[PDB]
């Protein structure tokens, strides 16, 4: 903490919810490539270590435009070709079925 | 002091529309401009123009990432003071599909 | 400007219903040892950030000891806001609280 | 001269390169390094 | 539901996963050997079955046994998305001592994430040492070794009443005890004092009240990170903390020539302390 | 049983009001017991 | 449907108060007055003098720059009023000190005087330079505006000072003086400079 | 005793820096860098299982740069024929020798 | 190159510096030329008892424009 | 044969309308070569390129024509052109940054960053700087953040700190609005140099370097002419050579160049017509805020000692502005004791002072002290130490220091004393405060040996009885800081000889 | 207190993988000041005061083409007591790749010692 850096806005309450399929507006990456490295160890684009998910291995980030020191990282989505359910809510969809 | 101010105190950015930690982004501007912090899912992309009898954007609602994608809207952010594990908590609940919404009521 | 005119006016009216007037306030006339610890914490944190001091700091170099002298002369310009558990509150100034 | 000591028969010895770790006299595979004239300082405490 | 939105049944179903960012998915390493992240081992497995069912869908595009492989894919694309979220809810091979515990077991244990990393944390500006007895300090004090004393610091803001103390603290520097170790300017940038001579340190010490000519930071002032002095405060605790008197506030008394924390006998009843190899933590 | 109660709150659309001390340390808000059960306000002299 | 879903999109980009022309001339009225509400910090050093603090911290960096939330360039402020955190005008108000820092946040009202040009507005200004690429003007002796070539009519010629510059002469054989009248096409929030993109077409 | 990595600023020099508390990094003249994360882990042969065999190795204060192929190998695949002596190829000089 | 570091300082928009929120609280209402002249007389004289003296000069080119001639 | 090359850029100009940006990436690359690389552009092909852009900039403004503007902006060494190629390049910037004033954001990054060059080298850098400050009035606000951004580092060479400041003094002339900012940027960055020089300097005994032939060192540098992926981990021998003799001439070169400039700017006509008062206001309101809260610092307060001593008007707004500091009620203690310290040594060490201003000071002082002994003698014998009266003890030293260096002023033909000094000092020395014991030992014994020779008051018996009868440490160290002690700067002292009184 | 450390250079190498790294120094690729603690064979002089950070033996590896020295990392300063260099029996006629080094840590009675 610094006492010379005040914060004006504070959190008062936390709502719980479910992310719906508007992840598409959120994440515009669509991680498809199952290969995570290559030869020469570089991140292959479309893989899990893609450079639009944050800076990595002394690369600038694709979306953040910042190095590892200042990027937050960003979330990527995997398209599932079918609606696989959620094992959190499974015992409760099994009751409404 | 022993659990926030001297362990993992991070001043993070939060959108005051969707109430989220991880959807914010600082844009990749012109080199003759200033970057600002913008939400992603509150921002609608610039290939969603729909139509004083007409609309036109005030040139400051439009921001870009380094991928080149323009986005309209997605502003209304501010900075809060959270522990850093609450970022790691939020991301490891998104991987379960769970959305935490934060209400930043002193604004 | 249509929403904010009403959303403010709801907020300042809700905040007036929870303010307890000075003749109706019912809590203790004493400073309750946590009010005393936070007043000296908050005042010393203001003194160290160049707030104007209202006491002769007679060669004292400690911000926490400066506020302990302003508290003895009733010179701290702070206000305790005591929240009752439904959110309503009483405003007690530091000058009118008895100090243990 | 950098030297070693055979650990079985106490015969002094030195090895350079393409030289097996063995005693020339017996054939002992364990060699212990000898100490040469080199300054170390101590407080007498 | 003031937003009056509809409870939809696709809240139970996942048409997309989301992947945590790169910072939250760094590769693990032990010894000096980099491994691949555990979160990525059971996530590309979802991303191969996303591709196995994708080529197998093209066989349906030209039109038995291909459905026996298609229904086999729907079990494992469920049994892998079950493994990214839990680890006992996806049984799979059932061979015992299952690795990659999934994003639930990261949240649930004695360790978990809540207990080990939210409810309790590890802290900066703390110390610990074996304690020793002392009848010659006060009963409310603690005897701090000079090893601890020139390491723990306090961010003192510089003002018109402490500039006499804080000049000498910058002049003494990181080795003489009533000293300092960093100054922080009004733009938040830190200036370390470790390599400097007394001339660079007397240069900095005579500039603590000089206003930087900015307009964004005319409110702020500098901060000297002074060492821990005799007027400072310390929370001491014997570690099994049964009651709140086992974590009390002591006054600092910096004692030369000593290598352990040093405590009065009147404090040994409250900490359940005997001086036989016990340690106490010192939070500043 | 962390995710067990978490499922019970997501199905319930629950607004955590952040007033128990375990909920305040998670979000980093100041605790409401002792020195956090009141506010301090500075009385400023000019209109 | 999508006829009331898009109200959270389309209503957000519609500027409310258009600019009317004045004295039956044609030049629009762009200097407007807007009342706002600020949520600002207050220093511990301005705690004996709270209004001078709000002026020197938050209001003075805001003048003569473009602000997003008013759509114009802030020319000044009149009637700054700290909202009291004690409902009960009075001299001794009180603001709320944050728990971690010694800084106090409060609400304030003030009336801005922002300058608000829109499309189709008609502005005046003295011509600063002119070339065979554009004309450049200063609106109210302070605001940059460039009328580029693809918005100037075809039938005008650029006379050439043959050694060192030169007039942009219209179809009438008139070298144009300073005071020009042109219509706004676009307004720029490019950098830290506000520039009006204008036309001369009908 | 300085170790490499990224470049340096603090208005002087692109070089290697001086870390102060093994994860906090300073410059050579007393100006501070930001957030070294200092990858460490605890040991509970145990702690799961030795899963696979993959050749990735730390040599550059953190992520992998060692155990990378075909970059230091060209002058190593020819040292056998050149450095050792008396190769027995001597046919006509042996008529002279 | 040197515009690309100290980029939190190149943001330069802390909570001490810029307000937290600004909301328009009514509809903006147009003033006349007779009133901006009476405003800018008051606003410039009040700030002539720092910063802002690089922006008063921009106002004094605005003030002179409404009642005179370059 | 220069026309076919002028058709290649005009054929390239509509290729963004073909939407490729292909041949532009070889044209625009070709002009941004370094200025030692002979495949750059020349003055023929530049004027070929320039006026294709000065007439048809309507489509370079696109999102892909942007890059060639960068190469025109970062066309390095650009002031080295002949005037039929230079004044056409100056004509291009005056229209590019007026067509699209998104580029005045970016071009002024180059204009301020070349103020390192001398005055005669940047006649064009200041012409473009004067001009857009009239054209874009909203550029005082962010070119200001370019002045402090491109100020050079202190441990660099010496030509940058003497010539970046000299081109910056050109700025204050043709840039009246940006004035209080110029002096705040300089005075704050002299102290970075002034402060590291006294702690490199010896004691109060004068230091001589025994150098009869001084070092001109005009030739002290080279000629003005101006990796492999990783490096490998390295070792010691940073070898920071300290500012022993370098930072003595850094403060010679700069602080002489400052007071040369203000010798012009205050004059008996700018005190009426220009802003000769305005330079005196922008330094006095920079005196009591910047240099007056510094410790242990010679060599900077000679500037106000040199400005005020020009004209007699400037003493009547600095001998009373110093009393605005040194006798107030709203101010803290150590501001007042350091300013009463400034009081006695300004009046004693300034030759151009008139005697109409000496007893203008020395009567207000004796009026304060005699009013003090009236109200507060009965607070001596009570509870409390003698540290309650640090103000009185500082003022009594501030009075006796005047008498040590200006005693022949207080006489007349008769030998009388103004303000009754033999009646004053015989009364105040023997008071219950006893101001001989709690003041500076060297200057109160200096006073004893003089006021016996002047036969004003006798105090050796009390000095003898005080040291037979006999925190505090930093209070004595204000009483030992004489601000206008003589100088270390070997070149700035020469102009002070006309102004500064020596020890005898 | 005495402590032995086994410095081993066959710990990573497969049985089929030939010999990569060698005790000693590699020429023309040189950090100095390692020669205050270490000897020509890349082994420490015995009797030498070491601290944490100090080099405890040097080696030259063929792959990275570098001169690499192992570092002693313990908070207790020690002296090199004995250096045994271990020959091989199974794979005969091969060069030196196993060295055990014994330290001694002197332990005067400190405050806190239990008698
Ligand atoms: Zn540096």
């Amino acid at each position: 903490m610094d006492i010379s850096k005040p914060v004006g806005s504070e959190i008062t309450s936390v709502d719980f919810g479910i992310l719906t399929a508007k992840i598409r507006n959120l994440s515009a990456k669509q991680i498809t490539n199952p290969t995570v490295l290559d030869n020469l160890g570089h991140p292959v684009s479309g893989g899990l270590y893609d450079l639009a998910l944050g800076a990595f291995l002394r690369n600038l980030c694709s979306t953040c435009g910042l190095d590892e020191k200042f990027c937050p990282g960003h979330q990527g989505h995997i398209e599932l070709p079918v609606p696989c359910y959620n094992p959190l809510f499974f015992n409760q969809l099994y009751i409404y079925l | 002091d022993r659990l926030l101010n001297s362990s993992d105190y991070t001043q993070a950015s939060v959108c005051r529309e969707c109430g989220s930690i991880l959807t914010t982004q600082q844009s990749v501007p012109r080199i003759g401009s200033i970057s600002t912090v913008c939400c992603r899912r509150c921002s609608m992309r610039f290939e969603d123009a729909k139509k004083g009898e007409k609309i036109f954007i005030d040139d400051s609602q439009i921001w870009e990432d380094g991928q080149g994608n323009k986005f309209v809207g997605g502003n209304e952010t501010t900075t809060v003071a959270i522990p850093f594990v609450l970022k790691y908590l939020d991301s490891e609940l998104s991987a379960m599909g769970i959305r935490l919404r934060y209400n930043v009521e002193p604004k | 400007p249509e929403d904010f005119q009403q959303h403010e006016q709801i907020r300042r009216k809700t905040l007036k219903e929870k303010a307890i007037p000075k003749d109706q306030r019912a809590t203790t006339p004493y400073m309750t040892k946590y009010e005393r610890a936070r007043i000296l914490g908050t005042r010393a944190l203001q003194i160290s950030m160049n707030a104007p001091v209202f006491v002769d700091l007679e060669g004292e170099t400690d911000p926490l000891r400066i506020a302990m002298k302003e508290l003895a002369e009733k010179k701290i310009p702070l206000v305790i806001r005591r929240y009752l558990p439904d959110g309503s509150f009483e405003d007690w100034s530091v000058e009118e609280l008895i100090v243990d | 001269t950098l030297k070693y000591i055979c650990a079985e028969c106490s015969s002094k010895l030195s090895l350079s390169r393409t030289d097996a770790v063995r005693c020339k006299d017996c054939g002992h595979r364990i060699l212990l390094k000898a100490r040469t004239k080199r300054l170390v300082q101590f407080e007498a405490r | 539901n003031l937003s009056r939105k509809l409870v939809k049944a696709d809240s139970f179903f996942m048409d997309v996963l989301v992947v945590p960012p790169t910072r939250f998915r760094l590769p693990s390493k032990l010894g000096e050997e980099v491994h691949e992240n555990s979160q990525n081992q059971l996530l590309s497995k979802v991303l191969t079955t996303s591709l196995l069912i994708r080529d197998l869908n093209d066989d349906l595009s030209k039109l038995r046994v291909i459905f026996s492989r298609l229904m086999n894919a729907f079990v494992t694309i469920q049994n892998d998305v079950n493994a990214f979220i839990d680890s006992t809810k996806a049984q799979g091979r059932t061979s015992g001592k299952v690795p990659i515990p999934g994003v639930k077991q990261a949240l649930e244990k004695k360790e978990g994430l809540f207990r080990k990393h939210m409810m309790g944390k590890r802290v900066n500006y703390a110390a610990r040492s074996v304690i020793s007895p002392d009848p010659n300090i006060e009963t409310n004090e603690i005897g701090v070794p000079p090893v601890f004393a020139v390491k723990l610091t306090y961010p003192e803001p510089v003002t018109a009443y402490n500039i006499a103390e804080l000049r000498q603290a910058v002049i003494n520097g990181p080795d003489k005890w009533p000293g300092a170790t960093q100054i922080q300017n009004e733009d938040g940038s830190l200036v370390s004092l470790i390599g400097m001579s007394v001339e660079q340190r007397k240069a900095l010490a005579n500039q603590l009240l000089t206003p930087s000519s900015n307009v964004s930071t005319h409110t702020l002032n500098k901060k000297v990170y002074r060492h821990i002095k005799n007027r400072d405060v310390v929370l001491m605790n014997r570690q099994p903390t049964l009651h709140k008197a086992s974590m009390m506030g002591h006054k600092v008394r910096v004692l030369p020539n000593e290598k352990t924390l040093r405590l009065h006998y009147a404090n040994t009843g409250a900490y359940n302390a005997d001086f036989d190899g016990d340690e106490m933590n010192m939070h500043f | 049983t962390t995710c067990q109660f978490l499922t019970k709150a997501v199905l319930d659309n629950e607004r955590e009001q952040l007033d128990s001390p375990s909920a305040r340390i998670v979000v980093g808000k100041l605790n409401n017991v002792g020195t956090g059960s009141f506010d301090v306000l500075a009385k400023v002299p000019n209109a | 449907n999508e006829n009331r879903e898009t109200a959270r999109f389309i209503k957000k980009h519609k500027k409310q108060v258009t600019n009317p022309i004045d004295e039956k001339n044609g030049t629009s009225n762009c200097i407007v007055r807007v009342p706002i509400a600020l949520y600002v910090s207050l220093a511990p050093m301005y705690l004996e003098n709270p209004l001078q603090g709000v002026m020197k911290q938050h209001l003075n960096p805001l003048v003569m720059k473009y602000n997003n939330k008013v759509g114009g360039v802030v020319l000044g402020y009149e009637g700054l009023k700290i909202l009291d955190a004690d409902p009960l005008d009075t001299s001794e108000k009180l603001i709320k000190i944050t728990p971690d820092t010694p800084f106090g946040f409060t609400w304030c009202h003030v009336n801005l005087y922002v300058w608000q040009p829109q499309v189709g507005d008609v502005l005046e200004g003295y011509i600063f330079i002119q070339s065979a690429s554009h004309i450049g003007l200063l609106i109210h002796d302070a605001f940059n505006a460039s009328i580029k070539k693809n918005n100037i009519p075809v039938d005008w010629t650029f006379v050439h000072n043959d050694v060192e510059l030169g007039h942009w002469v219209d179809s009438n054989g008139e070298p144009i003086d300073g005071k020009l009248r042109f219509t706004v096409r676009n307004v720029h929030t490019t950098g830290r400079v506000v520039s009006v993109d204008g036309t001369l077409i009908s | 005793t300085f170790i490499r990595g990224p470049i340096c600023g603090t208005d002087n020099c692109p070089s290697r820096l001086w870390r102060i508390i093994d994860g906090r990094r300073t410059c050579q003249y007393g100006h501070v860098m930001e957030g070294d994360v200092e990858f460490n882990d605890d040991e509970d042969l145990g702690a799961g299982v030795i899963t696979r065999r993959l050749n990735l190795t730390t040599n550059a204060t953190g992520s992998f740069q060692s155990s990378q192929l075909t970059n230091s190998q060209l002058l190593q695949q020819q040292q056998r024929q050149s450095h050792k002596k008396f190769k027995k190829l001597i046919g006509h000089e042996a008529k002279l020798l | 190159m040197m515009k690309g570091s100290r980029r939190t300082g190149n943001n330069t928009a802390t909570t001490l510096n810029t307000p937290v929120v600004i909301h328009a609280t009514q509809l903006p209402q147009h003033v006349s030329t007779d009133e901006v002249l009476q405003f800018l007389e008051s606003f410039i004289d009040e700030k002539e008892n720092t910063n802002l003296s690089s922006s008063i000069s921009q106002l004094k080119r605005i003030q002179r424009d409404f009642k005179g001639l370059p | 044969s220069a026309a076919m090359y002028s058709r290649f850029v005009k054929s390239a100009l509509d290729d963004l309308d073909k939407n490729d940006s292909t041949q532009i990436g070889i044209i625009a690359n070709q002009v941004a070569l370094p200025s030692k690389n002979p495949e750059r552009i020349n003055d023929k092909n530049l004027n070929i390129l320039l006026d294709i852009l000065s007439s048809n900039i309507n489509r370079i403004e696109s999102s892909r024509g942007t890059f060639l503007i960068q190469s025109i902006i970062n066309f390095e060494k650009w002031w080295e052109l002949p005037p039929h190629t230079l004044s056409k390049y100056i004509y291009f910037i005056k229209i590019l940054c007026s067509s699209i004033p998104k580029w005045w954001q970016d071009v002024s990054m180059i204009l301020v960053s070349c103020f390192i060059l001398p005055i005669k080298q940047t006649v064009c850098h200041h012409d473009m700087l004067k001009y857009f400050l009239r054209m874009i009035p909203s550029s005082m606000g962010f070119i200001d953040t370019y002045l402090a951004k491109f100020f050079p580092n202190k441990n660099d060479t010496r030509r940058k700190l003497v010539n970046y400041t000299s081109n910056l003094l050109k700025l204050r002339g043709y840039c009246s609005e940006l004035g209080f900012q110029i002096w705040s940027l300089l005075i704050e960055k002299i102290i970075s140099i002034d402060v590291e020089l006294q702690n490199e300097l010896d004691e109060l005994d004068d230091d001589v370097d025994d150098d009869d032939l001084e070092e001109v060192d005009l030739e002290d540098d080279d000629d003005l002419d101006d990796i492999e992926g990783m490096d490998g981990t390295e070792e010691y021998n940073v070898e920071l050579t300290q500012g022993i003799k370098e930072l003595s001439t850094k403060l010679d070169s700069i602080l002489t160049l400052v007071s040369t400039h203000v010798e012009e700017q205050v004059t008996p006509e700018s005190l009426e017509s220009g802003e000769g008062v305005g330079v005196f206001n922008t330094l006095t309101t920079l005196f009591k805020t910047h240099v007056l809260p510094t410790y242990y610092t010679r060599s900077i307060q000679y500037i106000m000692f040199h400005v005020s001593q020009q004209q007699l008007e400037l003493m009547d707004s600095f001998l009373v502005t110093l009393i605005d500091i040194s006798f107030a009620v709203n101010e803290a203690a150590e501001k007042k004791i350091k300013s009463l310290q400034y009081l006695g040594s300004y009046i004693a060490r300034a030759k151009k002072l008139s005697r109409t201003q000496i007893i203008f000071v020395a009567s207000y002082l004796t009026s304060w002290l005699n009013r003090y002994v009236i109200e507060r003698e009965e607070e001596v014998d009570q509870r409390g130490g003698m540290e309650r009266f640090k103000h009185f003890y500082a003022a009594f030293q501030a009075l006796c220091y005047i008498f040590c260096f200006r005693h022949n002023i207080f006489r007349d033909t008769d030998g009388n004393w103004e303000c009754e000094l033999d009646k004053f000092f015989q009364r105040m020395v023997i008071s219950k405060f006893n101001p001989l014991k709690f003041c500076n030992e060297n200057v109160m014994l200096m006073f004893a040996r003089i006021a016996q020779q002047e036969s004003v008051a006798y105090c050796f018996s009390i000095i003898e009885n005080n040291n037979n009868e006999r925190t505090r440490q930093q209070f004595i160290d204000l009483q030992s800081y004489f601000p206008y002690d003589p100088l270390f700067l070997k070149n700035y002292k020469i102009l002070m000889k006309e102004y500064y009184i020596e020890w005898s | 207190m005495y402590k032995t450390e086994k410095v081993d250079l066959a710990l990573n190498r497969n049985r089929g993988d030939p010999i990569t790294q060698h005790f000693g120094f590699g020429n023309d690729e040189w950090p100095k000041e390692w020669l205050e603690k270490l000897d020509e064979d890349g082994l420490p002089y015995i009797g030498t005061y070491v601290e944490e950070g100090d080099p405890i033996c040097a080696y030259f590896d063929d792959t990275l083409n570098k001169t690499k020295i192992k570092t002693y990392h313990s908070s207790e300063p020690a002296y090199i007591e004995e250096v045994n260099l271990i020959g091989d029996e199974s794979n005969k006629f091969q060069e030196l790749q196993t060295v055990s080094i014994k330290y001694r840590i002197r332990r005067t009675p400190q405050i806190g010692d239990k008698f």
